[PDB]
């Protein structure tokens, strides 16, 4: 019971669950793609269904377009049991519509028909996860029609998400904007949280302290899948503290449609596993609560913090996260004061490759500069004039392109009167 | 009959029955596997055990909770077969540290299977004194459950003594960031159901795990030692002969006068824990005195500073009646009651110990500086309520702002109550 269906949408959604389910196998002892398993530890049931002489991932895989069926079928491999691969005939452009909109119909019929089976096989519903990026025309498309659709069959299971957001990169002076807001609106709708994973700021990341000249976006998603793979594990290797996934929603966000999350790990592994640190809770938390390290590029050191945790993974003594952390809420106050709101658990299983994992999620109001650059993007395209390609035979009218933009501006209007720092 | 059934609610509160349970077998020379007996048994198996023809000592109990994982823990692994299956009561889904969840969602369906259930037990009984539960206050399940199955009983067992056992949630330790709130939920329904109830705080507990226990890196394993040690230290009288508190209605009488005001401090010693402990003292004359001191204070409140509307101090062991009488001389004075009650501490003692100690006891305190706990714990939930943070997990669930203005009123009564004693 407790147990967590994980949705896999797009191929973004494919490259990050690839990296992720191959670091947890190893970290609980599972052998990835194939050969079994040899003395797996961990609550491996939640994420896993033990089989016999054989272990899976709880997880659906939905590939709209059928042109990406063997990234899993192959790539990722045995290891994710090809009968929850889902795809439709065929694609869509990078139109959140065309994913959105009465589109795919029969696919979603039977992405439904393969999570209600996940969901059958499992003796409770801890809640469940959802990985995509936001400006793909399936990833965000259907991720955003997936979101709503498990709601209206689970309204009291939580949907947690880690959503990637795009960023124009090379001059993509195109659509996208359109896709994010709508997915963004969706996302404020339905989702219970979800993490902000803004390329923008992992791509400086990679760039100052991966040190990485021009990464991929597939060696980009190692960082991702580390940061996935460190806040995942707080629900599979048992510490000091009670957690569940619900439990995490109740404690980092005390309002309805605040709930986007930042996230920051140390210490960052270098791809190519060049050098270690000291591991050291001081040196790890000034990493971590830097702003150099957020995956918002949202400056949090500047803001306030409406709830928060910190994990420790692997053998840290007491005292000294304690001098740690002195030091940190010496930087980083919280809204209202909350005295509750800033929570630490440990447990000993480290990761592999450093001594001490260490995971900071947070609500903090710095987040909306992730919103306000949608919105900006959004403005430009949309007030300015409408850019959007006629997207209206199964579109969106413009009273609903800004009931997103609207929505949107709450958000992050309310996010600005909590934190008016009086 | 002079029967007491325990009820375990929540993790915390399985978690410290499991342990309870280990060591009160230990006490009666029972086998944890099924308490199957080792030879003779020594104290009173009628108040916690029923006494199988074939010789298995059943505890009675039942181990509730919403969560599927703890009572298999102890059913199958900590407690193996000790516990009777039946009364193994168990939902599908936890509370996200939500009192309102635990109390108006998953567990409405329950309770009638956890009533019907208890009724069970109470059938086979030849005569009630009571039951016992024992939760974390602010626990999701443990305010949830708990308090919604101390309004049944209150409902189908009318001239029953209710009491309860219950730890809240400190600073440095939890698990929620919404605990203050399940926590004045759960205060106010036991304000209103039941008779007396024992309050330890984790904040003092750790306190005196990190300074006086010399234990570092504190942990719940080791506290969960001090609580339930405390436990079967305060409910030893039930199960020997002696005097002073010998029935749950006996202890009503000396601990709490006048109405509501029942929420008593328990004073704990020595904290052996598991440390060689060799003493070299062990005397009456530290001893009596140290159930006054703040060391061994599980509420964290002085006692220096306050009035006592009632003091209930237990010895049990090789100590000296005599000696222990002339103990209190220097105690009394030191102490002081109020001037609208009969007055003095009233003690005595039983000579029986728990293992590894000659002499050993407890005190329940009724005292004004209880309300040094509800006002740490309402300034929190004023903060909470009053800008709203996290109401939407409870206003989802039905959970009305207007139970919460409600809880707060009632617990603010009560501090008013005890503050008025002063002077
Ligand atoms: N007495 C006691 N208190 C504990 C223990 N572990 C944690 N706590 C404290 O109890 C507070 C209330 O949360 P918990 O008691 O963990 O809640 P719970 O009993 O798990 O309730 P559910 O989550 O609904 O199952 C925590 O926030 C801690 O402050 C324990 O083993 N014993
Ligand atoms: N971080 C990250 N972003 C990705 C990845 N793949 C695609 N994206 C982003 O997703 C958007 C394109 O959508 P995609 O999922 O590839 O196509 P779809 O399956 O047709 O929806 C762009 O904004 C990309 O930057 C990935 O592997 N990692």
């Amino acid at each position: 019971a407790g147990e967590i269906v994980c949705i896999q949408v797009g191929q973004a959604g494919n490259q990050i669950a690839g990296a992720f389910w191959q670091k947890i196998c190893a970290e609980h002892g599972i052998d990835p793609v194939n050969g079994k398993a040899i003395d797996v530890v961990g609550d491996t049931d939640i994420f896993f269904n033990t089989i016999g002489d054989k272990y899976i991932p709880r997880a659906v895989v939905v590939d709209l377009e059928p042109a990406v069926v063997e990234n899993i079928r192959e790539k990722f491999g045995t290891l994710f049991d090809p009968k929850s691969i889902v795809s439709g005939a065929d694609g869509a452009g990078n139109n959140f519509a065309i994913g959105f909109n009465e589109h795919g119909a029969e696919t979603l019929e039977k992405v439904m028909q393969v999570v209600e089976q996940r969901v059958s096989e499992t003796e409770s519903i801890g809640g469940f996860i959802l990985t995509h990026s936001c400006g793909g025309g399936t990833g965000s498309g259907f991720g955003s029609k997936i979101l709503k659709t498990i709601r209206e069959r689970y309204p009291k299971v939580p949907i947690f998400t880690f959503s990637i957001f795009p960023s124009p990169k090379i001059s993509e002076t195109v659509v996208e904007p359109y896709n994010a807001i709508m997915t963004l609106s969706n996302l404020i709708k339905y989702a219970s949280c979800s993490i902000v994973l803004d390329n923008e700021a992992l791509f400086s990341i990679a760039e100052k302290k991966l040190e990485v000249e021009n990464p991929s976006l597939e060696d980009l998603n190692l960082i991702i899948a580390q940061v996935l793979t460190n806040v995942t594990a707080s629900l599979r290797f048992s510490g000091t503290l009670n957690l569940d996934l619900g439990k995490l929603v109740t404690n980092l966000v005390p309002f309805s449609n605040l709930h986007f999350l930042m996230a920051s790990t140390a210490p960052l592994v270098l791809a190519g596993k060049e050098s270690y640190e000291k591991m050291t809770a001081k040196e790890l938390s000034a990493q971590v609560f830097g702003d150099e390290y957020i995956c918002a590029a949202c400056k949090p050191t500047t803001g306030r913090y409406l709830a928060a945790s910190v994990l420790f993974r692997g053998a840290v003594k007491t005292s000294d996260v304690n001098e740690a952390m002195a030091t940190v809420k010496e930087q980083n106050s919280f809204v209202n004061w909350i005295p509750t709101g800033f929570k630490i658990s440990k447990s000993e299983t480290s990761p592999k490759d450093s001594a001490l994992g260490v995971i900071m999620l947070g609500n903090n109001s710095e987040i909306v500069s992730v919103f306000e650059r949608i919105g900006a993007n959004f403005d430009r395209l949309w007030s300015r004039k409408a850019f959007a390609h006629w997207f209206t035979d199964s579109g969106f009218e413009e009273k609903d392109l800004d009931d997103a933009r609207a929505l949107v501006q709450k958000v992050i209007d309310d996010y600005r009167k909590l934190t008016e720092d009086a | 009959g002079r029967e007491v059934i325990m009820l375990h609610v929540g993790q915390a509160g399985i978690q410290v029955g499991a342990m309870y349970w280990k060591q009160i077998c230990a006490e009666h020379n029972l086998d944890h596997n099924g308490a199957p007996i080792g030879g003779d048994i020594k104290g009173d198996p009628d108040c916690f055990f029923m006494k199988a023809s074939g010789g298995k000592y059943v505890p009675r109990a039942l181990l509730i909770d919403l969560e599927p994982k703890v009572v298999r823990q102890v059913g199958n692994e900590q407690l193996p077969s000790f516990f009777d299956p039946k009364n193994l009561i168990h939902g599908l889904y936890g509370g996200a540290n939500s009192f309102a969840k635990g109390y108006l969602g998953e567990g409405r369906d329950m309770i009638d299977n956890i009533m019907e259930q208890l009724k069970k037990e109470v059938a086979k009984c030849e005569s009630l004194q009571g039951f016992i539960m024992t939760h974390a206050v602010g626990g999701g399940s443990g305010g949830g459950l708990g308090c919604l199955i101390m309004e049944k009983i209150k409902e189908e067992y009318p001239k029953k003594i209710l009491w309860s056992y219950s730890i809240l949630p400190s600073p440095l330790l939890s698990d929620a960031v919404v605990e203050p709130y399940n926590a004045i939920l759960s205060l106010d329904k036991m304000i209103q159901y039941t008779d007396e109830t024992v309050v330890i705080d984790n904040h003092a507990l750790f306190q005196i795990v990190t300074k006086n226990m010399g234990i570092d890196d504190p942990i719940y394993d080791d506290l969960n030692h001090v609580i339930s040690q405390a436990l079967s230290d305060i409910t030893a009288s039930l199960r020997f002969k002696g005097s002073l508190n010998t029935d749950m209605k006996e202890f009503l009488v000396n601990l709490v006068p006048y109405p509501r005001s029942h929420f008593l401090m328990a004073s704990f010693a020595p904290m052996a824990t598991a440390e060689d402990r060799q003493y070299a003292k062990l005397t009456t004359s530290n001893l009596a005195n140290a159930l006054f001191e703040e060391n061994y204070m599980m509420a964290a409140v002085d006692v220096t500073k306050g009035t006592f509307l009632a003091c209930s101090l237990l010895f049990r062991g090789e100590n000296t009646a005599q000696d222990i009488t002339n103990a209190l001389l220097d105690i009394k004075g030191r102490i002081k009651f109020s001037s609208f009650i009969p007055t003095g501490i009233k003690y005595g003692m039983t000579g029986t110990a728990p293992e590894g100690l000659e002499r050993s006891g407890s005190a329940l305190i009724n005292h004004t500086g209880v309300a040094e706990i509800f006002n740490r714990i309402l300034a929190q939930f004023n903060l909470m309520f009053d800008k709203g943070a996290f109401l939407n997990w409870y206003e989802i669930e039905g959970m009305s702002k207007d139970d919460f203005a409600g809880a707060r009123d009632n617990v603010q009564k009560l501090s008013d109550e005890y503050k008025r004693d002063e002077e």
